[PDB]
């Protein structure tokens, strides 16, 4: 779902408007939210 | 597509009468217009008269007004140029012609399909 | 494994006889209604012709495939592109009803002409090969799907819709002459 | 007023093989009933499965004669649908008009001598990876294989795995480029006695996963 | 925006059977009421069942003579609607703007003899094998046919079968080709007493199953 | 309903499509309908 | 349902889009089906 | 009749960023599975956060090196993801392609001396409002700043603020205009102990709150 | 696009036979309409004869219509023009020519895409 802007329902089944995938995991976004924050040691504010 | 057969030339002399005619190949349910045009000698090709299928709508050149004559048979799917009081400069060569593509009567002598090989008429003094 | 093959029983011996596995196959783009569904062309055309399915190439996707069996049934969709109009006759009218625009006659648009035709053979079924004549190499008279008219026809279409397919029949490949296998050149991005 | 639309660009033309119909011009017309016609097939794969043909060797008889000399290869040909010894066979024949294939292939031996004549009879799958087939069988046992000899069942089916690194494989050789892109079969002959004139037939059909994949026409017409 | 469409090539065209409708340019118009008018038909196939209508034999008589002779062959035509002695007909009038037919043709066969005048006669129908037509009763009584004599009903109706190899028949003979596709009807004329110059009328009409198929347009215009 | 193939109801009212009939029996079906069939007198088969 | 991807459904009626037909079974499906598979004799894994 | 439509004008032509789709012409085909592939991205900027690439100091090296002199100013470099330093960065690459943008960048400083080796550095953030950036620490010590020395842990992450008068920023500088719009940043070296070689390694990458906005296409082609 | 290559001219004296033929560079499935024009020496270039290529449809010039044969390959994708009982006024430079674009019989000498370079053809009495 990136770049169609229309809210109808396609005209074509979805088996001829493109492939189907099949079956037999974003890293980046893990590894981004997984990122330290904070501080280290102690804080004197 | 279609072929056009053409008959009756030939040469006479002046005063006579000729009848031409002109049968296309295939029997389409169109509304073509059959056509004669000549082509003098060291002339270039000039249109003479037109007539429609559906009705008798018949054009004319100013040169052949009263004298020529075009018809139909709508059973036969012919059309015959009938040639009257001939002047002996109607010596050409007579083709005829189909515009399939547009009937109407405005443009009934500027833009024909199949031509047909022409006949040879050579009218004598 | 091992069979009487003089009796000529299907076998199906699997990658598990030795320890392998079977894997899922999906077999859609081998459906007879599939894959006869396409256009193909018709390169012989008249001011008269009778659409006769007969007279697709040989060696062509669908008329391949349509050799490749005794008996079909299928409807029709032709793409003619013509002059004037375009009379449409069934199976069993004279040659002269193609002149006269009681039938269907189609008033010709701009690029060509799009129907779809009905099956109208007599028959329940009609076949690429026939083992005699029909009269009192060349198969009966009403083996044919209709005729069209123009004052030219420039190229002509056909698809088959329902298509159902009987009683199969050989179909080859190219032949290989010397070769360990047949090599052709295959599409690959310049440079 | 009305409703108004835009008559995008691009679209509208005839493709070929598009999914839409075209609009009738004869109704109400009614077929003769062919409930229960004899014969039909809905899939070219189930007749290619149940319908196996035959292969074509050297001088192009469908069968492999046992040789009266010291070599032990009776024949050997690519896994390759375009190959020169399945150009006459209808898996090849409904293969030529498809892009890509995956699946097993079915090989088929049936033993043609007589009573009083012995054999034992050896095929092995090579996959890609070495220059040159081997051409005995003590070289060929270090792959996948299989072993019979001759009895009561005359047949013998042996079943080609797909193995490769792709999930497809193309039915179409590309170029004069060499060493086929999946392996080889080779037939050997173990053994015999006293069948010195008798032959064995090979023909193949299609396996249980087998699956041809994108349509083409490929012929020049 | 607005809603995009795809303006489809090759759909269209004006074709001249095509199953939509015009658009309206003048509204709420209101008819003279004609309820329960007479002599309303709905189906040509109804007219063609209840009014048969004549055939026409020699000379363009609707009936058959007895004879003064050897001969037991009154008339003998084609089983086609477009045969010499149905060229008359209303069912032959309709079937020429078709290209099929399957079923039942029904003929009747009106006695207009004098009371003191009697006669036997007998139709039977030859279906196609053979190259000629039988020309003695005794002959053709291995046909499927029919007996009647003369009496107080002067009528006989006899039912044509359809009996053929395909489900439909053409309504049209293609070529000079000889041997009509169906058979031939022969009337006979058993024996007669006092019977010189009566006649027998013929007329035909349609029968319970008749049908007519596909609409064309084939005479010359 | 004689040579109508559109599921979809007309786009115009029926006051405008066609005229109307007003009112203040198929002859030919009842008569093929009430034909005879059968026989006459008795039947031996 | 061979090569056809539209979801919505017909404009023209079934009556006039393609013929009917009437009545009064694969044959290689079955017989694919029916294929004999295993092994024959004894088997020593 | 049938529905009338208006083909509107203006609508219809292609633009080659548009929402909508086109139509199919091969149906029915399945993709090899790509379950759990390793190492898929979804978005520029997850990548942009988790890996920090080097800047580009003079002689177009990663790193600044400590100064035997009374110079105390290590590096400056302009707010701008078009400045010199940050011209071979992936924040830089990816921010090429868009027109605006708005959020937190972020510094990664690594010592990379040796043991024996301390030092003392700050980095100060000078917002625009000055002709010249300063070049003392005393005198940059009234921006927001932060200081850090060398130890135990080697690296050290400060975060640029996004402050300025508009919500977003181009990403691009106008012209030869002086005095970029944002700020400066400035590295200085409070102390160090016998540290004469050792340098200092800077990286960058997007922070919590970055963000890319309007998508184009501005290099020569 | 699309190169045609032609073959077949040299010289040859008046009574003899020539014949010429072209083949397009890409065999794309089209309906394309294979046609040779000549130009006399000091004069304009003319139509002589066409060919379809799906039907074996010909087209012809009144000059060449007994004497000329035009005709097609379909395995082999070419085309030839078989010149019969060479006149001395038959000496020109001949072209062929392509017409992808539309393929009807009544426009079938008007109108050309692809050229590709003449051949001569120069008889002598």
């Amino acid at each position: 779902s990136g770049n169609t802007g229309s809210i109808i329902n396609n005209y074509y089944m979805q088996q001829y408007q493109n492939s189907m995938d099949t079956q037999l995991n974003d890293w980046f976004s893990k590894l981004a939210s997984s990122a330290f924050s904070g501080l280290f040691g102690a804080l004197l504010a | 597509q279609v072929q056009l057969q053409e008959s009756g030339g030939g040469l006479v002399q002046a005063g006579d009468s000729l009848r031409l005619s002109c049968v296309p190949s295939v029997r389409t349910s169109d509304n073509y217009i059959m056509g004669w045009f000549r082509q003098p000698p060291g002339k270039e090709r000039e249109f003479v008269a037109a007539i429609r299928r559906s009705d008798g709508t018949t054009k004319y050149a100013a040169s052949v007004k009263g004298r020529f004559a075009i018809s139909r048979d709508v059973a036969k799917n012919a059309a015959y140029l009938q040639m009257n009081s001939l002047k002996a400069e109607d010596t050409a060569v007579y083709y005829c012609a189909a515009k399939y593509q547009s009937t109407f009567y405005s443009t009934m002598d500027v833009q024909y399909d199949y031509w047909g090989q022409g006949t040879q008429v050579t009218v004598s003094s | 494994t091992t069979s009487a093959g003089e009796s000529a029983d299907p076998v199906t011996t699997t990658v598990e006889n030795y320890g392998g596995e079977t894997q899922v196959q999906r077999r859609h783009h081998t459906d007879v209604g599939f894959i006869m569904d396409r256009f193909v062309k018709i390169n012989n055309t008249n001011p008269t012709h009778v659409i006769d399915l007969m007279q697709t190439h040989q060696h062509g996707l669908v008329g391949a495939l349509l050799r490749a069996a005794t008996y079909y049934f299928s409807d029709l969709e032709i793409v003619v592109r013509h002059e004037g109009n375009l009379t449409w006759v069934p199976n069993g009218a004279p040659e002269a009803a193609l002149s006269n625009a009681g039938n269907p006659t189609a008033y010709n648009k701009a690029p060509f002409t799009r129907l779809a035709l009905p099956y109208t053979a007599p028959h329940r079924v009609l076949a690429t090969v026939y083992n005699g004549t029909s009269k009192y190499t060349q198969l009966p008279a009403s083996f044919n799907f209709g005729a069209i008219r123009a004052t030219d026809i420039s190229e002509l279409l056909v698809r088959m819709k329902r298509a159902e397919l009987y009683c199969p029949r050989p179909l080859l490949a190219v032949e290989v002459t010397a070769q360990d296998r047949h090599k052709q050149k295959i599409i690959a991005p310049a440079k | 007023g009305i409703v108004p639309v835009a008559c995008s660009d691009g679209y509208g033309g005839l493709v070929t093989t598009d999914p839409k119909t075209a609009d009738p011009v004869y109704g109400k017309v009614y077929n003769p009933p062919r409930t229960n016609y004899p014969g039909r097939f809905t899939n070219l794969l189930d007749v290619a499965e149940a319908c196996p043909t035959f292969l074509c060797f050297d001088d192009g008889k469908p069968y492999v004669v046992t040789r009266e000399d010291e070599q032990r290869l009776l024949a050997k040909f690519d896994v390759s649908l375009a190959a020169k010894h399945m150009s006459n066979t209808y898996l090849s024949g409904i293969a030529q008009y498809y892009a890509q294939y995956s699946g097993t292939i079915n090989l088929h031996f049936m033993f043609t001598g007589s009573t009083d004549s012995k054999a034992r009879y050896m095929v092995a799958y090579v996959p890609p990876g070495v220059e040159t087939p081997p051409d005995t069988p003590e070289r060929a046992a270090h792959c996948i294989h299989a072993e019979w000899d001759t009895g009561l069942n005359s047949k013998f089916t042996f079943s080609i795995p797909y193995v490769s690194a792709a999930d497809y494989a193309y039915t179409a050789s590309d170029v004069a480029e060499t060493t086929n892109v999946q392996g080889w079969v080779c037939i050997y002959q173990i053994t015999h006695g006293k069948a010195q004139n008798d032959t064995l037939v090979v023909s193949v059909s299609a396996g249980k996963d087998f699956e041809l994949r994108l349509p083409i026409d490929p012929r020049t017409q």
